[PDB]
């Protein structure tokens, strides 16, 4: 029986190859490279409804210090205590920044005022800093441009002898993170293909066989990245360097795996003695619906991220889903087509015997003794939870970027002269319904300032009553200048600047925020300002929402995948329990990946996992891991007919070797991303690599077949058997 | 029927169906091992809708023994 679709792909082989070659030239020529599109179509990092984010906007708007949540700090460092010469340099630098209304919305100048200069000068006197409110939210294309404008201005100004300047802050770091991600894209791909080429060469021992397989991947990759660039260039979707990097590796990984299945099954047909045409159709029947089923799995699974709340996860939804669907379409169409043309010239016939003795022996043990193996494999999957008690997520974006990026360079200057918190201040503001420029209210504010100063983890509290962050009339002319930066110009609100002891990015730092709100609220109670609304924003404030956001939406992403993947498997196999087992075993196996990934990074390497790692990696693990089970289980369906146990044994003989090669390629393809400067993506790549390595070698080899034999006929409910 | 039994043994141990003889032993004559004979018994179980205990699997070490067991229980 020759299916119609395979028949037309067979008949229109060369036209299909030409058609996709044309798509890969029309794209990449009529659209800018996907990296360029991401630069022009980046997305803001802060979710638009986070209380911290809107508080930052509210704080800025009232004080006229801009309206974006994207601030940056310019640091001055000198080999000797900063003399008056530095002030002259500082004043000129500030003057230029204040002129550029396009990018520098406002400059909170403090070091220029003697009444507050000492409160910003370094304790050693060799360093000082000034903060800027840049246009455009963090990570947006406007913000990256604005930071560059600021950075160019700082560089342009000639520094006095022995004086250095740097630009830092969350805005500057986010932009440099984007450039580093794009800059390392070339190295990720070059290493990925080079490593895959060596691996495939050993597997097939045929250079020609590998080259055609990779060229199939390249067309798969270019179309995948090509189409996503088209959507991004048209403004239909927002991108991030994680989407660009993750999408590229998935296309190469998923692209190669679909190639291995096509060549793998076809080669097996030749070993059995099938004719060239008959082998081709045999390949299609046994792998066409598997690739389509697996293709929708990765595209569908990654699309579930679109339901996440954080912009990082939300923006992975469409770019990955659209990209994977395109790569799948090329695989299901260009795959068989190149195979047919390659067969016409006799290139794809196996060069070594496709031995199956090794895997059949494993099948005999598993099927004959399912439960004893099942328990053994099930337990070793769960013991990966031993890392969960000691798991500690991290948020310090500094540590997950190269030391030499400009943002980290300035931070290094900050640590050399200031406590690490001085470059990450929190700002607390309260709105009233009346003016506060009276001693009566001032006393209430002073009481509030005292209360916050004693909150655990707090180091300094700038206030109108504390011009230098420490204990000390307001109507004095100099104090009026100070009042112009701590009270609303003529409004009903006041603000304070809070400095922690210890990095706010630590989970301990995050906990300090709720204390501030509670302490401020109780201090405000019992006094006329009790009704005043409180706004809190800053580095710690932002990540309070991140911690609550990421920890929750992870369930939204992972749980949604289980339902979506289960549906795709169910419609494919048309069997209820089989679909559950296909994805169920991988779900139980997530513990093994959890333990392995944490053990390698947190313990062996002493580097905590970035908060993005689990949410981004789990979806791929749950998607690709189920694909291998789908392939194996689909082979059970065909082989059955002699007998369930017999079908399982001979099924693992055929698909046993193919999946292992496919599994290692995907694991190595995702693991190769560790070479990226963006260490965050490397953790995502390694976590996927370790998990898929575990899934292919235990979940697919032992769990699924063992469960398959144990259930017997019910495994294919409601389908009839024998 | 001896034909299908011979076919299954010939396939599993990778020897032509005509070479195998009724008096031949799976392990001694045909060079089988423990897992090979386990697969033999399980395949014969599934082929003819029959079940075997471990007490018998160890007992069936020759083609003729399997033939007698299957034909008697058919």
């Amino acid at each position: 029986e020759k299916p119609f679709i395979a028949r037309m792909i067979h008949a229109f082989a060369v036209p299909i190859i030409l058609g996709w070659l044309a798509v890969c030239v029309v794209v990449t020529v009529f659209v800018p490279s996907l990296e360029a599109v991401g630069q022009e179509r980046s997305v803001s990092l802060s979710p638009k409804d986070a209380p911290s984010f809107e508080a930052m906007g509210r704080i800025g708007m009232v004080f006229k210090e801009g309206d974006s949540d994207s601030f940056a700090m310019v640091i001055i460092e000198g080999n000797q205590p900063l003399g008056d010469a530095a002030h002259k340099y500082y004043d000129g630098l500030v003057a230029q920044l204040r002129a550029d209304k396009k990018h520098v919305q406002s400059v909170q100048d403090l070091w220029g005022d003697p009444l507050t200069a000492a409160g910003v000068q370094s304790n050693d006197g060799k360093a000082a800093y000034v903060q800027l409110s840049l246009a455009g939210n963090q990570g947006t294309p406007l913000a990256n441009e604005s930071v560059e404008a600021v950075r160019s201005i700082v560089e342009s100004t000639p520094a006095p002898p022995g004086i250095k300047a740097y630009v830092t802050g969350p805005s500057a770091l986010a932009a440099d993170m984007h450039h580093s991600g794009d800059r390392s894209m070339a190295r990720i791909t070059m290493v990925t293909v080079a490593v895959i080429f060596i691996m495939l060469l050993l597997v097939y021992r045929s250079i020609i066989t590998v080259v055609l397989l990779l060229i199939t991947v390249g067309v798969e990759l270019t179309a995948a990245r090509g189409v996503v660039a088209v959507l991004g260039h048209s403004g239909a979707i927002g991108l991030t360097t994680f989407a660009v990097s993750l999408l590229t590796s998935l296309a190469i990984a998923a692209g190669t795996d679909y190639g291995i299945f096509i060549i793998g099954r076809y080669q097996e047909a030749r070993q059995a003695g099938e004719d060239k045409e008959a082998a081709y159709y045999t390949m299609y029947r046994g792998t066409a619906h598997v690739i389509l089923g697996s293709g929708l799995t990765i595209a569908g699974a990654t699309f579930c991220l679109s339901f996440a709340r954080m912009p990082y996860f939300q923006t992975l939804g469409i770019p990955c889903a659209v990209g994977m669907l395109v790569a799948v379409a090329v695989a299901l169409t260009l795959g068989p087509a190149v195979l047919h043309v390659g067969s016409r010239f006799g290139l794809f016939d196996p060069k070594r015997l496709l031995k199956v003795r090794g895997w059949r022996r494993v099948g005999t043990v598993v099927v004959r003794w399912p439960l004893p193996v099942l328990v053994a494999t099930c337990a070793i999957a769960l013991v990966g939870l031993l890392a969960l008690p000691g798991y500690k997520t991290s948020y310090n974006d500094r540590d997950y970027l190269p030391d030499f990026i400009p943002a980290n360079q300035g931070y290094a200057a900050a640590d050399r002269h200031f406590s690490q918190a001085r470059m990450k201040p929190e700002i607390l503001m309260i709105e009233s319904d009346h003016d506060m420029r009276n001693p009566a209210d001032f006393l209430v504010l002073d009481k509030l300032a005292k209360g916050i100063f004693r909150v655990p983890g707090i180091s300094r509290v700038q206030a109108i009553t504390r011009p230098e962050g420490t204990t000390m009339v307001f109507k004095n002319k100099d104090f009026q200048r100070a009042m112009k930066s701590f009270l609303s110009s003529d409004g009903h609100a006041a603000r304070f600047i809070i400095l922690h002891r210890g990095d706010p990015q630590s989970p301990e730092g995050i906990k300090s925020i709720d204390a501030i709100r509670t302490a401020a609220e109780e201090s405000l109670k019992g006094t006329p300002l009790e009704d005043a609304k409180i706004y809190l924003a800053g580095t710690a404030a932002v990540f309070h929402d991140i911690s609550e956001g990421a920890q929750w939406d992870l369930l939204i992403a992972a749980i949604s995948s289980l339902c979506l993947i289960f549906i795709i498997m169910l419609i494919i196999t048309r069997a209820f329990i089989a679909a559950a087992v296909i994805v169920g075993t991988v779900a139980l196996s997530l513990g093994a990946s959890f333990g392995l990934s944490v053990l390698l990074w947190q313990h062996i390497l002493a580097i905590h996992l970035h908060w993005l790692v689990l949410a981004m990696s789990v979806i791929v693990l749950l998607a690709v891991g189920s694909d291998y089970n789908l392939l194996l289980v689909s082979r059970f369906k065909q082989e059955i007919g002699a007998g369930l146990k017999t079908g399982i044994i001979r099924s693992m003989g055929g698909t046993g070797k193919v999946v292992t090669n496919a599994g290692l390629v995907f694991a190595v393809t995702m693991a190769s991303m560790a070479v990226s400067d963006l260490r965050v993506i490397g953790q995502v790549g390694t976590t996927i690599g370790l998990g898929l390595l575990f899934d292919t070698l235990i979940v697919r080899s032992f769990m699924t077949p063992s469960i398959a034999a144990l259930l017997g006929r019910w495994f294919w409910w409601p389908l009839r058997v024998r | 029927i001896e034909e299908r039994v011979k076919k299954i043994i010939g396939e599993q141990l990778g020897v032509k169906q005509e070479e195998v003889t009724n008096n031949a032993s799976f392990v001694e004559d045909l060079g089988a091992d423990s897992l090979d004979t386990v697969e033999l018994v399980m395949a014969l179980e599934e082929e003819f809708d029959t079940e075997i205990p471990d007490e018998e699997a160890e007992k069936i070490t020759t083609v003729q023994a399997a033939i007698d067991y299957i034909n008697g229980h058919q």
